[PDB]
């Protein structure tokens, strides 16, 4: 009682699905990449700028 | 237009694991799809189920420890409610845990009451209590001191105590009044002794009586101790029992919420999981004709769910064998489990049972065509179809019962048709009935046709009431005359037409079942299957055998008395039209020319084999070679199809023999029953009489529904049976299929 063409839509339906699991997926992988980015950059930035006030 | 099996239709579905929880849920609610296996390699912990199933199956084992305690409490648990509800929530998971804890509670409850039953029933022997005497069970008290006076005889005084009233003793539970004679000691060897030998006797020793009244003060300490116990133990009984009462009220539901979602589980696990998507994707063979109905039923189960996946039903063509179903109703399933029980018809297979409907209790009725015990077969068909609804809102642990109430539509109607055949039988307990309509001779008449004073003769003679004398004639309105019934020579009279009629009706119904065939071949559009099979294979039957019944009714209308001296003899001519005997003399023919006729039909009937037998396979040969197929083989199908049908042809009409054998053993039965019992019965003194007639009567009744009502009724119910298996049913009911099991949800009784 109903098309091929709505078999079809279903399909495009859970390739919808893909593409939004797509993106949040890659939105949570870009922000803990900048997490970790700001992580080890204050580490080390810390580190640094603290022996060079010693020094002085 | 036939009754068919019905089409389905093998899809594969794609639906989301959430949506998948809600479809299959109300799918198999719905009930008419079912899926196949996609892995069988994959166990459930491999279709990952396996959490989903140990899961119920706990829940299974508290529910069934749980249920124990309630019927072992005789609480009134209904399990009427709940039905549609099918919740299916993942919070049951806990909330199942939640009823184990409630069960675990009464484990409990029992634990401590048991403890505190031991407390009372030793805290009573104290208030018994107040030389130490013991209580006693006073079951062998006899011995009890006489044993203990042989371990140093009067050596101490005998104490004796009794109890009267007591509580039941804690090792039997039994309460019984104490009276006991008791040795004590002062010495510590002797009280060793004694105590060894009062120890191994079933004695309690358990106070240590004193003089002090510290000890008084003691066991009314106790006493006051006692009675708080049993203050505790009334309210750990009060808790059990709301606790219990609780139980069975959620129970009840709980039965169904578990046994439904294992279910919808299992069928989880009856699944293919997909690799690329978190969906699960099933062959599913659903009936065309539900095809909307399920439809909207994805549509409702995949809209209750927040993921709103389309939920599609995707059809496809597969060669895969469908199952074969059939509908039925509360009247014609058990006429269809009868067919069924001998095999699966194939599929788009011609059902024999909208006919077997009717002709199965018609051949009964010709087998068992007894008047009474029809009424008594109807009746009983009558009870179980008014008590269906308490026969079914029980428990029926007994199969015989069981068996013959799933049949009890069917029973309804073989006696209805027994009564119809009884009648024209005119049997009921070897008895006519006489409408005074019975013209077949006039006595009087007989008298006038020189027979006068033959009674005076006749005392030691009966005399056969001659045929055609000028006065006697003239068929009786409905069935057979009531004068055969009283008749010395009914045993050819009566056997005769019984024997005739057995032929006449099975040879047609063999024509029937043949007929049916063409049906199925012009379906599958077999055309080989009607001109070389349908065609010649019919009129080899009729031919023969339908010849056959035309000469049975041509000479009862062609020959009279007139000529019963060297009356053609129908068998004697049947014989000899087969074996082309056609001697000068002997034999008096029914009609000029009938030698011709039977040549001609044997010729075509032998004919008509060739037919069936080598054009098919020689066709298909040229087809072959034409086209461009297993030659062999296809001649040896074809070959084997022919002598089967050609000799089971002969072999089946003589088969329907079983209505006359039946018929006669029954009639037999009933004369000689009635005659040799309930005749017996009756006796020229009044009282006497009626009073044998009383416990005679008993004894008849008890022998016709032993014999007759149950036994014959049975052996004619099964070989009725097995005449539309063997002879019927092989004409056009051939080949296999698969049962049809859809997704249901079948455990409602339960």
């Amino acid at each position: 009682a109903l098309s091929d063409a709505d078999v079809q839509k279903q399909i495009k339906h859970m390739m919808a699905f893909i593409e939004q699991e797509a993106n949040e997926k890659a939105e949570e992988i870009d922000a803990k990449a900048e997490e970790e980015f700001n992580i080890e950059k204050g580490r080390l930035v810390q580190t640094q700028r603290l022996k060079i006030m010693e020094y002085y | 237009e036939l009754f068919r099996s019905e089409e389905m239709t093998l899809a594969q579905l794609f639906l989301q694991s959430e949506a998948a929880y809600c479809c299959v849920s109300e799918l198999e609610e719905l009930g008419k799809v079912q899926f196949r296996d996609l892995n069988p390699d994959v166990n459930v912990f491999q279709r990952k189920f396996v959490n989903e199933v140990r899961r119920c199956e706990e829940m299974d084992r508290k529910l069934r420890f749980v249920e124990k305690e309630i019927r072992k409490a005789n609480i009134p648990i209904m399990d009427t409610g709940e039905n549609p509800e099918v919740p299916f929530p993942r919070d049951m998971i806990d909330l199942e845990a939640n009823f184990e804890k409630i069960e675990n509670e009464l484990k409990e409850i029992n634990t401590n009451q048991e403890a505190l039953k031991r407390n009372f029933l030793e805290l009573t022997e104290l208030k018994f209590i107040l030389f130490v005497a013991g209580v006693i069970n006073r079951e062998r008290i006899p011995t009890f001191e006489r044993m203990l006076w042989r371990v140093c005889r009067g050596n101490v005084f005998l104490r004796q105590a009794e109890i009267e009233n007591p509580l039941e003793d804690p090792v039997t539970g039994d309460y019984v009044h104490k009276s006991v004679f008791i040795i004590f000691f002062q010495g510590d060897q002797l009280k060793n002794r004694v105590k060894k030998i009062c120890e191994g006797f079933r004695a309690s020793l358990y106070p240590c009586p004193e003089t002090p009244q510290e000890r008084k003060e003691m066991a009314s300490g106790v006493n006051t101790r006692i009675d708080d116990l049993q203050m505790v133990l009334n309210q750990t009984e009060d808790h059990r029992q709301r606790v219990l009462q609780a139980a069975a009220k959620n129970i009840r539901v709980w039965f169904i919420k578990v046994r439904k979602m294992k279910a919808i589980y299992h069928t989880l696990n009856l699944c293919n999981i997909d690799v690329t998507q978190k969906c699960l994707i099933a062959e599913v063979w659903c009936p065309v004709t539900d095809l909307d109905s399920i439809q909207f039923a994805l549509r409702r189960g995949t809209e209750h769910s927040g993921s709103t996946v389309p939920s599609i039903l995707n059809r496809m063509q597969t060669n895969q064998t469908p199952p074969t179903y059939n509908k039925t109703n509360k009247f014609t399933h058990g006429f269809q489990n009868i067919v069924d029980a001998y095999g699966i018809g194939t599929y788009r297979e011609i059902n024999p049972a909208p006919y077997t409907v009717i002709t199965f209790p018609f051949l009964f009725a010709v087998m068992f065509g007894d008047f009474g015990h029809g009424i008594l077969m109807t009746l009983f068909a009558v009870w179980m179809v008014l008590r269906e609804s308490r026969i079914l809102s029980q428990k029926n642990e007994n199969e015989m019962f069981s068996m013959v109430f799933s049949g009890r539509y069917i029973i309804l109607l073989m006696g209805l048709f027994s009564i119809y055949t009884g009648l024209i039988y005119n049997d009921c307990f070897s008895k006519s009935l006489n409408i005074f309509g019975s013209s077949w001779s006039v006595r009087p008449m007989f008298t006038i046709g020189n027979w006068t004073e033959e009674t005076l003769l006749g005392s030691s003679v009966l005399q056969l009431n001659p045929a055609i004398p000028g006065v006697f004639g003239g068929p009786y309105p409905f069935g057979i005359d009531p004068i055969w019934n009283i008749a010395t020579n009914k045993l050819t009279f009566l056997n005769s037409f019984k024997m005739k009629m057995s032929v006449i009706l099975g040879i047609i119904h063999m024509l029937f079942g043949v007929s049916l065939s063409l049906f199925n071949h012009i379906y599958f559009k077999k055309p080989l299957n009607i001109y070389f099979g349908f065609i010649p294979e019919i009129i080899f039957m009729s031919s023969l055998f339908g010849y056959l019944v035309i000469l049975i009714f041509y000479k009862w209308t062609a020959y009279d008395a007139h000529s019963s001296r060297n009356a053609p003899s129908l068998l004697i001519h049947f014989i000899n039209m087969f074996l082309f005997s056609y001697p000068e003399s002997g034999n008096a023919m029914l009609y000029s020319g009938q030698k011709g006729i039977q040549c001609f039909l044997i010729v075509v009937a032998m004919l008509c084999v060739p037919w069936m037998l080598l054009f098919k396979p020689l066709i298909l040969r040229h087809q072959y070679l034409r086209k461009k197929f297993d030659f062999g083989d296809t001649m040896v199908h074809q070959a084997i199809h022919t002598i089967e049908y050609c000799l089971g042809c002969i072999s089946n009409t003589a088969s329907y023999l079983r209505l006359w054998a039946l018929s006669l053993a029954h009639a037999q039965l009933s004369e000689v029953l009635w005659t040799m019992v309930i005749h017996i019965g009756l006796h020229v003194r009044s009282l006497a009489g009626g009073l044998g007639l009383f416990f005679i009567f008993a004894a008849f009744a008890t022998l016709t529904v032993a014999i007759l009502l149950i036994m014959e009724g049975l052996s004619a119910f099964l070989h009725a049976l097995r005449l539309h298996w063997v002879e019927f049913q092989n004409k056009f009911y051939t080949g296999t299929g698969f049962k049809f099991l859809p997704f249901s949800f079948e455990h409602i009784r339960e």
